[PDB]
């Protein structure tokens, strides 16, 4: 937003079998930076 | 067991114009906002050699 | 000026004279590629208009 780029979180363990489970929480902020970027595209990064 | 590790943002991707890191390891984060090369499909693994 | 200015011009001082859209409040536009004023595309470096 308007030259901010700000990212929020959080953790929970789970049994549900194979897929996004139910019930409710809330992200908390953790970080915001200044990059003044536009952007479009994005892309995840994981190792073997 | 942490297979996950970050993520890549911009608007071309190509070096002409700027784009975004933000990369993770045992604790630590990186962000950097060069005019990055990429390439078709580029990651980190872990490079134990 | 008693300290930016130049007998010769200080050229080194460069702004951005042509652009599709007008940029989003704190953009930074670094790029130094070619812009179209005639309706023909162009390519590489250089055209009429
Ligand atoms: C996580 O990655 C960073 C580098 O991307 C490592 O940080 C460097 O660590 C060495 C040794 O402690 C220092 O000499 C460097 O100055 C550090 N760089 C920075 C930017 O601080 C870090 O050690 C890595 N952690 C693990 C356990 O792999
Ligand atoms: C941010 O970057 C995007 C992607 O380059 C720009 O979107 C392009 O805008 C031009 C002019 O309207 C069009 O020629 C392209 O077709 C657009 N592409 C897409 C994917 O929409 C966008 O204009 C940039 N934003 C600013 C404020 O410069």
């Amino acid at each position: 937003i308007d030259g901010y780029f700000k990212i929020y979180s959080k953790h929970t363990p789970i049994n549900l079998v194979r897929d996004l489970p139910q019930g409710f929480s809330a992200l908390e902020p953790l970080v915001d930076l200044p990059i003044g970027i536009n952007i479009t595209r994005f892309q995840t990064l994981l190792a073997l | 067991s942490n297979i996950i590790r970050g993520w890549i943002f911009g608007t071309t991707l190509d070096s002409k114009t700027q784009s975004l890191l933000i990369v993770n390891n045992a604790t630590n984060v990186v962000i950097k906002v060069c005019e990055f090369q990429f390439c078709n499909d580029p990651f980190l693994d872990v490079y134990y050699h | 000026n008693n300290l930016d200015s130049k007998v010769g011009g200080n050229y080194n001082y460069r702004y951005r004279l042509f652009r599709k859209s007008n940029l989003k409040p704190f953009e930074r536009d670094i790029s130094t590629e070619i812009y179209q004023a005639g309706s023909k595309p162009c390519n590489g470096v250089e055209g009429f208009n």
